[PDB]
């Protein structure tokens, strides 16, 4: 029973750098190996077949190599369009096993985020809830800290975050933080703030608003 | 030009059944084998089923060997996957995919090679849960003349995934950031979709988010204004 072992699991590199991902078959499979590229949001896409032949559309920066038990996908000049997860697979027979995949991302020049804050809507407030949203837009690297403050009282655990996959247009990330309180707990306080610490920031930037103002 | 499109998907509780469909357009459907391959939220790609270009179900994943049955119609260009006795392990996104191997000439019987899938469909989401489907509430995320303004829509309290969000009925695409859904403690997904537009447009252009949640037949238009 043949197992496919991909490596590394994740991988990051600057634009134009060389990048290598390797697939290992538990036993000799000759050249029956395909590579697939799953871009963020989209279905997987065949790139290399027969270990070394690339599909009609794939650019020159992609090459496949190796045989038997060891296979290599190489991107000689990494582009942000190549952002996604890569899978190897042994075709020809059941059960067409895939490798666990390799997430590939872009190292970029540091970029400071554009921060926005959104008060709850009246419609939602009528329902008994309040969601305040802090938006961190187009930043690099991915590591960013969002700190909610309710009248300078530090919040923790009562919020939830979501980060976009790396955009190929500018190699940046975006983050959305949601602080959810009851309408009753919400209308007891005045100043709601989101404080953002990021590598591209000289010092924590705060975006705040006053309830009812 | 060659495309595959999946239909079906949604909640179905553990123990019972749903039927997935896949229609194709752009190639000669009769001379290609078809795969069903799935992807669980934390798992790799997992091949599920395979039917020959004619009539042969050369394979099922061992974990579905008697549960799923894959079918095909070369007159309607259609491939189906009947899923019975579903479990949480079957919860995933299901794609139908064309095998790269064609057919060529007969001579002997048909041959059946399998070069292992080249073109995939968009996929359809199947959630196996005892939980109830809920439609999302859609709330505005409004701003407050110079600078870059940000607008948004909060798609809150829905189940299951996914929802789609467009802007101005597909006209506005640039600057849109739709965030991956977050699983709240309530067991309901919540999502935001933002867009950065020039502030000057806030008094001229109209900004509307379109939220679609198929599993509950939800389609909401929301006007976001400062």
């Amino acid at each position: 029973d043949i197992q496919m072992t991909q490596s590394p699991s994740s991988l990051s590199a600057s634009v134009g750098d060389r990048v290598t991902i390797t697939c290992q078959a538990s036993q000799d499979i000759d050249n029956y190996l395909n590579w697939y590229q799953q871009k963020p949001g989209k279905a997987p896409k065949l790139l290399i077949y027969d270990a070394s032949n690339l599909e009609t559309g794939v650019p020159s920066r992609f090459s496949g190599s190796g045989s038997g038990t060891s296979f290599t996908l190489t991107i000689s000049s990494l582009q942000p369009e190549d952002i996604g997860t890569y899978y190897c697979q042994k075709y020809g027979s059941v059960p067409f096993p895939f490798g666990q995949g390799t997430k590939l991302e872009i190292k970029r020049t540091v970029a400071a985020p554009s921060v926005f804050i959104f008060p709850p809507s009246d419609e939602q407030l009528k329902s008994g809830t309040a969601s305040v949203v802090c938006l961190l837009n187009n930043f690099y690297p991915r590591e960013a800290k969002v700190q909610w403050k309710v009248d300078n009282a530090l919040q923790s655990g009562n919020s939830q975050e979501s980060v976009t996959e790396q955009d190929s247009k500018d190699s940046t990330y975006s983050l959305s933080s949601t602080l959810t309180l009851s309408k009753a707990d919400y209308e007891k306080h005045k100043v709601y703030a989101c404080e953002v610490t990021h590598q591209g920031l000289s010092s924590p930037v705060t975006k705040s608003f006053n309830r009812g103002e | 030009e060659v495309q595959l499109v999946e239909s079906g998907g949604g909640v179905v509780q553990p123990g019972r059944s749903l039927r997935l469909s896949c229609g194709v357009s752009g190639f000669t459907f009769s001379n290609y084998a078809i795969h069903w391959v799935r992807q669980a939220p934390g798992k790799r790609l997992e091949w599920v089923a395979l039917i020959s270009y004619d009539g042969k179900k050369q394979y099922y994943l061992d974990s579905v060997k008697g549960r799923f049955t894959i079918s095909r119609d070369n007159s309607k260009d259609m491939v189906y996957l009947q899923m019975n006795s579903l479990k949480a392990e079957d919860t995933a996104i299901y794609y139908c995919a064309r095998d790269r191997a064609r057919s060529t000439g007969y001579f002997g019987g048909i041959y059946y090679y399998y070069y292992g899938m080249d073109v995939w469909g968009q996929g359809t989401t199947v959630t196996v849960s005892g939980a109830s489907t809920k439609g999302p509430s859609v709330f505005p995320l409004a701003p407050s003349s110079g600078g870059t303004a940000a607008l948004g829509c909060l798609v809150k309290d829905y189940f299951p995934e996914p929802v789609t969000v467009s802007w101005n009925s597909g006209a506005l695409t640039s600057g849109v950031h739709t965030f991956p859904a977050v699983l709240q403690s309530s067991g309901l997904y919540s999502l935001s979709s933002v867009v950065t537009v020039p502030s000057s447009s806030l008094g001229t252009q109209t900004y509307i988010c379109n939220v679609n949640h198929k599993p509950s037949n939800t389609k909401v238009d929301k006007r976001v204004e400062p």
